[PDB]
C-alpha cells in the first residue's frame, strides 16, 4: 500500500491552519529536510525551500505548491511561518 | 462572596520573593478560579470584579517575580495580552450591566471594539506553537479568550461589521488551537454554555471565513469528546446549525471544515444522526458530495460527505422515503464507483454505507443485483483492510439471500 | 454504601445491547471508579468489583466488530488477567496478615502474569492502544500490579519478579508520556509511588532505568499535587543516591534526565540534592564525562542539574568549596567554547548565579580570564546565553 | 545549524531506551530518505532498517547501520516493537 493521505476514522482535530488562508493571505512553510519522492501525486522539495500551504485539513499530510508544481507532502518535513512574508 | 480569599492572596503577593513559593504551593489555579472558575457544575466559584481586580494583580506579581527564564519572557508577554482582554471584558460587563436591566441608564460610560483586535491577533498567532499554548493554559487563556467572544456576541448579535468579524475570527482561531489535542480545554469550553450558544449562533453569519472558524472549533470539540462535551454539543443544536450551514455555503474551504465537524458529530449518537436527516434537502446534498471534487485536496469533500452518510446510513435504512431521496440522486450507483477508488477512506465508507442499505429492503436489493454489485463486492471480500473486507462480505451476504435469476 | 450501584450497573449490562446506551450515558468512568477510583478509596468491595469488571466486560464485548472494537477487547482481556491476578495477591495479603490465623490453603506465582503484562507493555507504544487502555483504566491496573508485587517481595533479585517490575514500569512510562491526566492519577497512588521510588535501590540497573524514566515523565509538566507528591516520597534524594552508585551509562542517562526535571521544581528539591554526600562532586564530575552513545548526553543533564542548583550553592561557601576543589569554575569556561546549545546555556546559567555576592570566586574568574570569553557570547542568537553572559560580566566588572 | 539536544530539561519519553537495556536489539524502518551531508548525521533511504542506539531526546535519535552511525530525526522512522 502507498502513502495513505486518507485518515479514515473520522474528521478529527487540527490547529487553525486552513483559517489563515481564508483571508486570501498566503501562508508559507520552510522545508527542514529534503523530500525525496518520485510520485507525480506528491510534491518533492529541498531543505530551505519555502512551500505555500494550500490544504492542511489532515494532520499527517498537507497539500502544498511551489513555483514548479503541487502535490502532497508530510507535515513533519516543514516549519510553517504564521506571520507576514 | 468569599472575597477574603482573594484579599489574602494579594497580601501574600505583596512580598517581593514570597511569590515564588506561592506558585510552588499551587496558587495559579486558585487565582484563575477566582477569575473564571470552570470546575463548577450547573446547580451545584468566580469572584466579584473587586476580588477579580485583586486576583489578576496578584497573578501579575507572581509571573513577574520569576527571572528572565524563557518561561518568564513567554508568560509576561502572554499575561500582558490576557490583561488587555480581561480589562476590556470588564468594561463590557460594566456597560452590559447597569445599561440593560430595569435601572435608570442616564450615566456616562460603550467599549470600542477597535483596540482589542491587535490584542487577540497576537494571542491567536502565538497559539500556533505548543510552547505558548502551555503558557496560555497556565494563565487561563482559553477562558479569557472565550469570555471575550461570548460577551461580544451577546452585545452585537450577527453584526456583519468588518472590525467585529475580525475580532470573532481571531478569538475563534485561538480557541481552535487551544482545544486541539487538549482534553481538559475541550471540556472547559463545553462547560461555557453561554459561550457555546454564542459560537453556534455565529454559523448564521454571512461571513464564510468566520463560519469556517466556528466549524473548526466545533470540529475539535467533537473529536474524542467526553460524555459531558458530547451532551453539550447535542443540547445547543450544533448538528442542526452545521447541516443547515452546509446547504448555504459557496466557498468550498468553508464547506470542508463544516462537513468535517458533522462527520465527527454524526458518530456520537442516534439522536445526532436523526438531526441530520430531519433537515430538509440535507440527505440530497450529502449525496451530492459523493461526486464533488475539490480544488485542493481533490478527495476532501467526497471523504467528508461519504463518512457523514456512512454514519447515518443505519438510520436511512429503515426509512423508505429517505431511501427514495437517495434513489432520486443516484446514490447506490455512486457508492459502487467508490469501491473502485484508490482511497482507504472512500472505499471503506462505501461498503460501510452499502452494508447498511443492502439489508431489510427488497426494493434496493433488486437494484444492486441489476447494477451488478456482486462482481464488485466479490473483489473486496479478501481485502487487506479488514473493515472493507467485512463490510463487503456482509453486503454480499445480504444480496446472495435475494436472487431472481442465476 | 455504593455496593448497590454496582448491582444496578451489572443489571443494566445484562440485557441484550442496552449497554450500548450505557457508554453513551458515560458508565465507563463510573465502572473504573468502582474498580480503581482514586480521583481524590472510591473503589468498592471485592464482590462489588467482581460485578463492575463483569459489567465492564459485557459493555465492551457488546459492540460492532470495528477496529476500535477489537483493540478494546484485545486490551481488556489482558487487563482482566491482571485484575484477576491482583485479586489473588490481595487475598494472600489479607490472609497472611498480623493477627490472622495463618493455617488455611490459599500463593500467586508471578511467572503466569508476565506474558500478559509483556503484551500490554508492547502495545502501549501505540497511541491508539494507549487511548484504549486509558478509557479501560489500564494505567491504574498496571500500577496496582506493580505496587502489590513490590509489597510482597521487597527488592528481590528473582528474574521473573524483576521482569514484571520492568514490564509494568515501561507501560506506565508510555501511559504517562504526554498524558497530563495519567501523570496525576499515578502520583495520586501514594502506595504505588513509594514502591516505585523504593525500586531505585534494586541491584538491577535495567530496572533502575525503568524507574528513572517513569519519574522523569511524572516530573515533566507536572501539576501542583504531582510536584508535591514527588517531593513527599523523597524521590529526589532516592534518585541522587542511586546515581552515586550506578555503573551503566544508560541507567545514569535516565536517572540524570529525571533529576534535571525535579531540580527545577523548588529550592526544597535543590537543597535535597545538595544535602546528599558527594552528590555535588559527582555532578561536577559529570561535567567532563563523555558517553559512548550520545556523546554529550550526561554533560548536558549534569550541567543542567547543576545549573538549577547553582542558585542555592551561591549562598554556601562549603558548597562553593566542594565545587572549587573539583575544578568546576574552570570547567564551566571550557563549556563556553562548546558547539552545543545545551552545554553553553547551562554554563552561562551556572556562572550567572556563581559570579555574584562572592569575591573569593569572582576574583578566581578574573584570574582565569573569563572576561575575554563572555564578551564573545553577549551578542549570541539566544537570550539565555546573551543575558547569562552580560549579567555575569556585570558581576565581574563590579569587582576590578 | 542543527540542534539534536533540547536544553529545556529532562523532558518526557516513551520506553524505547528500555527496549534496548535487556541486551536485545530493537530497530526501526525508514519511511523516507534522510539526506544529509554532515558526518555527525546518519543518512539513509526509505525502507532501510536502522538500529536505534539512543532515543533519550524526542526530536533526534542516534542510530547505526552497517555503514556507520549518526543523528537522525525520529519522524523519518517507524520503530518495530516486536522481535527483530
Amino acid at each position: 500500500s502507498s502513502h495513505h493521505y486518507s485518515h479514515p476514522g473520522g474528521g478529527g482535530e487540527q490547529l487553525a491552519i486552513n483559517e489563515l488562508i481564508s483571508d486570501g493571505s498566503v501562508v508559507c512553510a520552510e522545508a527542514l529536510w529534503d523530500h525525496v519522492t518520485m510520485d507525480d501525486q506528491e510534491l518533492g522539495f529541498k531543505a530551505g525551500d519555502v512551500i505555500e500551504v494550500m490544504d492542511a485539513t489532515n494532520r499527517e499530510w498537507w497539500w502544498g505548491r511551489v513555483a514548479d508544481g503541487e502535490g502532497w507532502f508530510p507535515a513533519s518535513f516543514v516549519r510553517l511561518r504564521v506571520n507576514q512574508d | 462572596d468569599k472575597d477574603d480569599m482573594s484579599r489574602t492572596l494579594l497580601a501574600m503577593s505583596s512580598s517581593q520573593d514570597s511569590c515564588i513559593s506561592m506558585r510552588q504551593s499551587g496558587c495559579l489555579p486558585l487565582l484563575i478560579q477566582l477569575l473564571h472558575g470552570n470546575d463548577k457544575d450547573s446547580v451545584l466559584s468566580r469572584g466579584s470584579k473587586e476580588a477579580r481586580a485583586r486576583a489578576s494583580a496578584a497573578l501579575h506579581n507572581i509571573i513577574h517575580s520569576q527571572p528572565d527564564d524563557k518561561r518568564g519572557r513567554r508568560e509576561i508577554r502572554v499575561l500582558h495580552l490576557l490583561e488587555q482582554i480581561r480589562a476590556y471584558c470588564e468594561t463590557c460587563w460594566e456597560w452590559q450591566e447597569a445599561h440593560e436591566p430595569g435601572m435608570d441608564q442616564d450615566k456616562n460610560p460603550a467599549p470600542v471594539e477597535h483596540q482589542i483586535c491587535p490584542a487577540v491577533c497576537v494571542l491567536m498567532k502565538l497559539s500556533f506553537d505548543e510552547e505558548h499554548r502551555h503558557a496560555m493554559n497556565e494563565l487561563g487563556g482559553l477562558q479569557a479568550i472565550a469570555e471575550l467572544l461570548q460577551v461580544d456576541c451577546e452585545m452585537y448579535g450577527l453584526t456583519n461589521d468588518h472590525y467585529s468579524i475580525t475580532l470573532r475570527r481571531y478569538a475563534g482561531m485561538a480557541l481552535t488551537n487551544l482545544t486541539f489535542g487538549d482534553v481538559a480545554n475541550k471540556a472547559t469550553l463545553c462547560s461555557m454554555k453561554g459561550c457555546m450558544r454564542a459560537l453556534v449562533a455565529q454559523l448564521k453569519s454571512e461571513s464564510e471565513d468566520l463560519q469556517q472558524v466556528i466549524a473548526s472549533v466545533l470540529r475539535n470539540l467533537s473529536w474524542r469528546a467526553d460524555v459531558n462535551s458530547k451532551k453539550t454539543l447535542r443540547e445547543v443544536g450544533s448538528v442542526k446549525a452545521l447541516m443547515e450551514c452546509a446547504l448555504e455555503v459557496k466557498k468550498e474551504s468553508t464547506l470542508k471544515s463544516v462537513l468535517s465537524a458533522l462527520w465527527n458529530l454524526s458518530a456520537h449518537c442516534t439522536e445526532n444522526k436523526a438531526d441530520i436527516c430531519a433537515v430538509d434537502g440535507a440527505l440530497a446534498f450529502l449525496v451530492g458530495t459523493l461526486t464533488y471534487r475539490s480544488q485542493t485536496n481533490t478527495l476532501a469533500i467526497i471523504e467528508s460527505g461519504g463518512g457523514i452518510l456512512r454514519n447515518v446510513s443505519s438510520l436511512i435504512a429503515t426509512n423508505e422515503d429517505h431511501r427514495q431521496i437517495l434513489r432520486e440522486n443516484n446514490c447506490l450507483q455512486t457508492l459502487l464507483q467508490h469501491l473502485k477508488s484508490h482511497s482507504l477512506t472512500i472505499v471503506s465508507n462505501a461498503c460501510g454505507t452499502l452494508w447498511n442499505l443492502s439489508a431489510r429492503n427488497p426494493k434496493d436489493q433488486e437494484a444492486l443485483w441489476d447494477m451488478g454489485a456482486v462482481s464488485m463486492l466479490k473483489n473486496l471480500i479478501h481485502s487487506k483492510h479488514k473493515m472493507i473486507a467485512m463490510g463487503s462480505a456482509a453486503a454480499l451476504r445480504n444480496l446472495m439471500a435475494n436472487r431472481p435469476a442465476k
